C-alpha cells in the first residue's frame, strides 16, 4: 500500500524507444483496454514533457478470444538496478508444473512517483495522422523487472497457508508468471491448482520429468556406403570438439583410395572396434559442464524441415547445458515463422523453469522477416533477446 | 464577458546540472532598435511578452531582419529538456466532398508558457548609443524558434480539438501550418453548419478566427499527387547534385511507376565531397532519360476506401530492382513504389521477393493499418519447394500467382542423397599466402584428374575454383566431395547471382546440370579420395 523508492542505474537515462506500427484491430483493442485501465487509475494520460517511450502491442493467449496488453520492457528492465530468491532447483524435477498468470495482482500496488515517467508508452495512430495516445503507469506495470521483486513480499505473505499446508509443492515466480510444481496425480493436481486459484482469488501444464539431455548417436548399419562413412567421420570429428578420446583413423583408413560415394564398404575389425569405443565415449556425459549464473544463456535453433526443430542451450561453446528437439503441430504447418516463434517460447519457458532466467537466442531467419511477423504468434508475457544467423551452419546435419 | 476556458500550461524544466542561457546582447543600428521597440511594444500590448528587471541574469540575443524581430534561442535550446517528437500519407486519407479552411494564426499566441520557465526566455533591446540599460523582456507565450514550442502547441491544440472530433466522426481535421483544415462528405449545408459549430467550440477557448499544396504533395478532393519534380539539367554534375537528383527521384517514385534509381546511386559509393564532376555510364544516361520520359505525363493516386479490398502487386525490374503498385480497384492506384536489394555478396530472386513483400507489408500497416493481398510473379510450386527446402525460416502473407514475366524461379536444386552411377569428383584447392600462388583441382573414381596452377589467388578462391573445374569436366549428373566449409557455406545459401565472377560461373554450371550432389568431409583427416598432396605443392 506504500511505494518503495526506485531508481535507474548509474549513468543511464530513461528509455526512449521507437514504437513500431500496429494493425487496426490491435490498436482498437489497446484503446478499449487502456480506456478502462484509465478509469481504474492504473494508467494516466501524459504530456509532451515526457521524452521517454516504451513499445507496446497486443496478443492473444490460449483458449481466449480476448486481447491482452503486452509492453516490451526489455530496455527499461535492463536500465533498472534489480538485486532485490535462490532458484528452486527442484522445480525441474517435479512430475508436473503449472503456469498461472498473476500479473493482475501487480495492479494492486502503486509505483514510485519519480519513476513513473519511465513507464511512458504510446498507442500509435494509423498513418501518423493524430499524435499517439500517450500514457504512463501509476500502479506496478506488467513485464517490468521491478514488479515481481517489489510485490515479492506481498506474494510471500499471500502464499503462506498453501505452502505450509503441503510442503511437497514447489512455488516459483518469474515476471507475471507463477510456476507451481507437484508430483501428484494430474486430476488431483488440477484440482489442487484450482484450490490455489481460489485461494489466490480471495486475496498451461508442463512435465519437466518427461525430458532429459539428448545424447549424440551414430548409425547402426549392416552395410556402409563411402558416403555413409564420410558423414560418420564428419560427425565424429565434430564430436571430438566435445568429447576427449574420439578417434576416426581406422574409419578413414577404410576410405583410402578414390571411390564412388554409393559404393558399399565393409567394416574391418579395427574400424568396428574404433566405432564401438566412440559409442562408449558418446554414452558418458560431457565433462566439467557447470552453470555459471553470472553468464548469459545462449540458445541456438536449427530448422530440420518437416516441422522438426533442434536446439541447444549453452554458455561456453561445446559445453551444452541442454539439447532438444520439437516436432509439435499446433496448426503452424503452413508457416515457418509461427513454428519458430512457438519454439522460441517453449525453449524460453524451459529455460525459466531450469535456470530461472531467459536465454539469448540465435535464430535461423532474417531480421526483417522475424521482426515483421513475430508479434502475431507471441503468446507470452516476457520477451527474450535474439540475434540472427545469415550463414547456414553445418551442425544442423549433425544434430539430426 | 463570456468566461474563457484557460489553456493549461505544460510544466517545462531545464536539463539537469545546466543553468539558463547567458549570451552577450549584440550591438545594433539605431534603425533596427527603433523597429524592435515598436514591435515589442505592440507585443506587450498583446500580452505576448513582459518587461522585467536586472534580477534576471539570463539573456538571449536578439536581431532584426528586413520589420521582423528575430530572437535567437540557439543557446536556450541546448539547455532545454527533450520533448516528445512522420507525416501522414495521402494514399491513407479518404475522399472528402467538401474541405473548409480556417485561420489559426490568432490562436498560436494564446498558448501560455510555464511561468517558472519564463525567466529563461529573457532578451534585451539595447538603447540608443548604449547609454542606458537595454530594455529587458521575457516571453509569456511559446516563442517562435524555441525547442518545445511545436510539441506543446500541437499537444494543446489536439487536446482542445479532441472532444469535437470524437463526437463528430463525419468530420476530419488537420493543422497545417498556420491553418485549420476541416473536411466532410456531408451536404454543403450540414458542412457549413458543422464549420460554424467548430468555430464556436474554438471560440470557447477565445479563438475568434484546392488543389492544396501540402508537404511536397498536391491534394485534390477526389485524388492526390506529388508537386512537380524539377530535375536539374546540366552537362556538369556535382555530388550534392546527384544526392538532390536521387532524392527527387525517390520522392517521385511513390506515385510514378517504373522509376529506377540504381545507376545514379552507384556513383555515390565511398565519397564525401560537395564538388566533383562525375561522368555517367550509358546505363545512367538511359536511366535518367527514361525517368524524364516517365515524368513526361502526370498521374494521380486515389484515396482509401475501407469497404474495399487492399491489393499489392509486384514486378521484377531486373538488376536487384523491384517495382510495386498498391490499389483497391484495377488501374486505380492508391500508391506505388520501388525496392532495391541490400548490399550483399551473393543473393537470389526469391529472397529479394520476400524482402520486398516484408517492406510493403510494413509500409501498408503504417498507412492503412492492414496487410494487403499480394499478387506475385512466382508460381505456388516454386515458393513451396523453396520454403520447404530452405535452411532458414521464411513466410509470406496471403498471396496469389500473377503471370507477368519475368517470373521468379529456382535455377538449380542440389540433391539430398548421393547419386548412383554418377562420377564422384573429389575437389580441392590450396594457396601459399606470401607468394599468393596456388593450385586447384580434382581426382575421380574413374581416374579422371586435373590440377590447374593459379597466380594471384587465395585458399577460398582456389577451393571455389576446384568446384568450378569439377563442374566443367563432368556430365549432367555429378557427385562432388569438398573439404571447404567456405564453399559449402556459399553454395548452401543458394545464390542465383553473385559479385564474384567465379561464383557466377559456378551458378551457370549448376544451371546447366541435371543433378548435383555436394558432400562435405573434414580436411587433413586422411579421408580417402580427398587429396591435399596434389594441390598443396
Ligand atoms: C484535412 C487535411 C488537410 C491536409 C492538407 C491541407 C493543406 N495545406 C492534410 C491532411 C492530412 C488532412 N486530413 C485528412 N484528410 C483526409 N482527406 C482529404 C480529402 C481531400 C482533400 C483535398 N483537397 C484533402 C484531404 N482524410 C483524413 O482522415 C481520414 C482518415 C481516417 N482513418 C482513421 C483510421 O485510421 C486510418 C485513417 N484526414
Ligand atoms: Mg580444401
Amino acid at each position: 500500500i506504500e511505494t518503495v523508492p526506485v531508481k535507474l542505474k548509474p549513468g543511464m537515462d530513461g528509455p526512449k524507444v521507437k514504437q513500431w506500427p500496429l494493425t487496426e484491430e490491435k490498436i482498437k483493442a489497446l484503446v478499449e483496454i487502456c480506456t478502462e485501465m484509465e478509469k481504474e487509475g492504473k494508467i494516466s494520460k501524459i504530456g509532451p514533457e515526457n521524452p521517454y517511450n516504451t513499445p507496446v502491442f497486443a496478443i492473444k493467449k490460449k483458449d481466449s478470444t480476448k486481447w491482452r496488453k503486452l509492453v516490451d520492457f526489455r530496455e527499461l528492465n535492463k536500465r533498472t538496478q534489480d538485486f532485490w530468491i535462490p532458484h528452486p532447483a527442484g522445480l525441474k524435477k517435479k512430475k508436473s508444473v503449472t503456469v498461472l498468470d498473476v500479473g493482475d495482482a501487480y495492479f494492486s500496488v502503486p509505483l514510485d512517483e519519480d519513476f513513473r515517467k519511465y513507464t511512458a508508452f504510446t498507442i500509435p495512430s494509423i498513418n501518423n495522422e493524430t499524435p499517439g495516445i500517450r500514457y504512463q503507469y501509476n500502479v506496478l506495470p506488467q513485464g517490468w523487472k521491478g514488479s515481481p521483486a517489489i510485490f515479492q513480499s506481498s506474494m510471500t505473505k499471500i502464499l503462506e497457508p498453501f505452502k505450509k499446508q503441503n510442503p511437497d509443492i514447489v512455488i516459483y515466480q518469474y515476471m507475471d508468471d507463477l510456476y507451481v510444481g507437484s508430483d501428484l496425480e494430474i486430476g488431483q493436481h488440477r484440482t489442487k491448482i484450482e484450490e490455489l486459484r481460489q485461494h489466490l482469488l480471495r486475496w498451461y501444464e508442463l512435465h519437466p520429468d518427461k525430458w532429459t539431455v539428448q545424447p549424440i548417436v551414430l548409425p547402426e548399419k549392416d552395410s556402409w556406403t563411402v558416403n555413409d562413412i564420410q558423414k560418420l567421420v564428419g560427425k565424429l570429428n565434430w564430436a571430438s570438439q566435445i568429447y576427449p578420446g574420439i578417434k576416426v583413423r581406422q574409419l578413414s583408413k577404410l576410405l583410402r583410395g578414390t571411390k564412388a560415394l554409393t559404393e558399399v564398404i565393409p567394416l574391418t575389425e579395427e574400424a568396428e572396434l574404433e566405432l564401438a569405443e566412440n559409442r562408449e565415449i558418446l554414452k558418458e556425459p560431457v565433462h566439467g559442464v557447470y552453470y555459471d549464473p553470472s553468464k548469459d544463456l545462449i540458445a541456438e535453433i536449427q530448422k530440420q524441415g518437416q516441422g522438426q526443430w533442434t536446439y541447444q542451450i549453452y554458455q561456453e561453446p561445446f559445453k551444452n547445458l541442454k539439447t532438444g528437439k520439437y516436432a509439435r503441430m499446433r496448426g503452424a504447418h503452413t508457416n515457418d515463422v509461427k513454428q519458430l516463434t512457438e519454439a522460441v517460447q517453449k525453449i524460453t519457458t524451459e529455460s525459466i523453469v531450469i535456470w530461472g532466467k531467459t536465454p539469448k537466442f540465435k535464430l535461423p531467419i532474417q531480421k526483417e522477416t522475424w521482426e515483421t511477423w513475430w508479434t502475431e504468434y507471441w503468446q507470452a508475457t516476457w520477451i527474450p533477446e535474439w540475434e540472427f544467423v545469415n550463414t547456414p551452419p553445418l551442425v544442423k546435419l549433425w544434430y539430426q | 464577458m463570456v468566461p474563457i476556458s484557460p489553456i493549461e500550461t505544460v510544466p517545462v524544466k531545464l536539463k539537469p546540472g545546466m543553468d539558463g542561457p547567458k549570451v552577450k546582447q549584440w550591438p545594433l543600428t539605431e534603425e533596427k532598435i527603433k523597429a524592435l521597440v515598436e514591435i515589442c511594444t505592440e507585443m506587450e500590448k498583446e500580452g505576448k511578452i513582459s518587461k522585467i528587471g536586472p534580477e534576471n541574469p539570463y539573456n538571449t540575443p536578439v536581431f532584426a531582419i528586413k520589420w521582423r524581430k528575430l530572437v535567437d534561442f540557439r543557446e536556450l535550446n541546448k539547455r532545454t529538456q527533450d520533448f516528445w517528437e512522420g507525416i501522414p500519407h495521402p494514399a491513407g486519407l479518404k475522399k472528402n466532398k467538401s474541405v473548409t479552411v480556417l485561420d489559426v494564426g490568432d490562436a498560436y499566441f494564446s498558448v501560455p508558457l510555464d511561468e517558472d520557465f519564463r525567466k529563461y526566455t529573457a532578451f534585451t533591446i539595447p538603447s540608443i548609443n548604449n547609454e542606458t540599460p537595454g530594455i529587458r523582456y521575457q516571453y509569456n507565450v511559446l516563442p517562435q524558434g524555441w525547442k518545445g514550442s511545436p510539441a506543446i502547441f500541437q499537444s494543446s491544440m489536439t487536446k482542445i480539438l479532441e472532444p469535437f472530433a470524437a463526437q463528430n466522426p463525419d468530420i476530419v481535421i488537420c493543422q497545417y501550418m498556420d491553418d485549420l483544415y476541416v473536411g466532410s462528405d456531408l451536404e454543403i449545408g450540414q458542412h457549413r453548419t458543422k464549420i460554424e459549430e467548430l468555430r464556436q467550440h474554438l471560440l470557447r477557448w477565445g479563438l475568434t478566427t484546392p488543389p492544396f499544396l501540402w508537404m511536397g504533395y498536391e491534394l485534390h478532393p477526389d485524388k492526390w499527387t506529388v508537386q512537380p519534380i524539377v530535375l536539374p539539367e546540366k552537362d556538369s554534375w556535382t555530388v550534392n547534385d546527384i544526392q538532390k537528383l536521387v532524392g527527387k527521384l525517390n520522392w517521385a517514385s511513390q506515385i510514378y511507376p517504373g522509376i529506377k534509381v540504381r545507376q545514379l546511386s552507384k556513383l555515390l559509393r565511398g565519397t564525401k565531397a560537395l564538388t566533383e564532376v562525375i561522368p555517367l555510364t550509358e546505363e545512367a544516361e538511359l536511366e535518367l532519360a527514361e525517368n524524364r520520359e516517365i515524368l513526361k505525363e502526370p498521374v494521380h493516386g486515389v484515396y482509401y476506401d475501407p469497404s474495399k479490398d487492399l491489393i499489392a502487386e509486384i514486378q521484377k525490374q531486373g538488376q536487384g530492382q523491384w517495382t510495386y503498385q498498391i490499389y483497391q480497384e484495377p488501374f486505380k492506384n492508391l500508391k506505388t513504389g520501388k525496392y532495391a536489394r541490400m548490399r550483399g555478396a551473393h543473393t537470389n530472386d526469391v529472397k529479394q521477393l520476400t524482402e520486398a513483400v516484408q517492406k510493403i507489408t510494413t509500409e501498408s500497416i503504417v498507412i492503412w493499418g492492414k496487410t494487403p493481398k499480394f499478387k506475385l510473379p512466382i508460381q505456388k510450386e516454386t515458393w513451396e519447394t523453396w520454403w520447404t527446402e530452405y535452411w532458414q525460416a521464411t513466410w509470406i502473407p496471403e498471396w496469389e500467382f500473377v503471370n507477368t514475366p519475368p517470373l521468379v524461379k529456382l535455377w538449380y536444386q542440389l540433391e539430398k542423397e548421393p547419386i548412383v552411377g554418377a562420377e564422384t569428383f573429389y575437389v580441392d584447392g590450396a594457396a601459399n599466402r606470401e607468394t599468393k600462388l596456388g593450385k586447384a583441382g580434382y581426382v575421380t573414381n574413374k581416374g579422371r584428374q586435373k590440377v590447374v596452377p593459379l597466380t594471384n589467388t587465395t585458399n577460398q578462391k582456389t577451393e571455389l575454383q576446384a568446384i568450378y573445374l569439377a563442374l566443367q569436366d563432368s556430365g549432367l549428373e555429378v557427385n562432388i566431395v569438398t573439404d571447404s566449409q567456405y564453399a559449402l557455406g556459399i553454395i548452401q545459401a543458394q545464390p542465383d547471382k553473385s559479385e564474384s565472377e567465379l561464383v557466377n560461373q559456378i551458378i551457370e554450371q549448376l544451371i546447366k546440370k541435371e543433378k548435383v550432389y555436394l558432400a562435405w568431409v573434414p580436411a587433413h583427416k586422411g579421408i580417402g579420395g580427398n587429396e591435399q598432396v596434389d594441390k598443396l605443392v
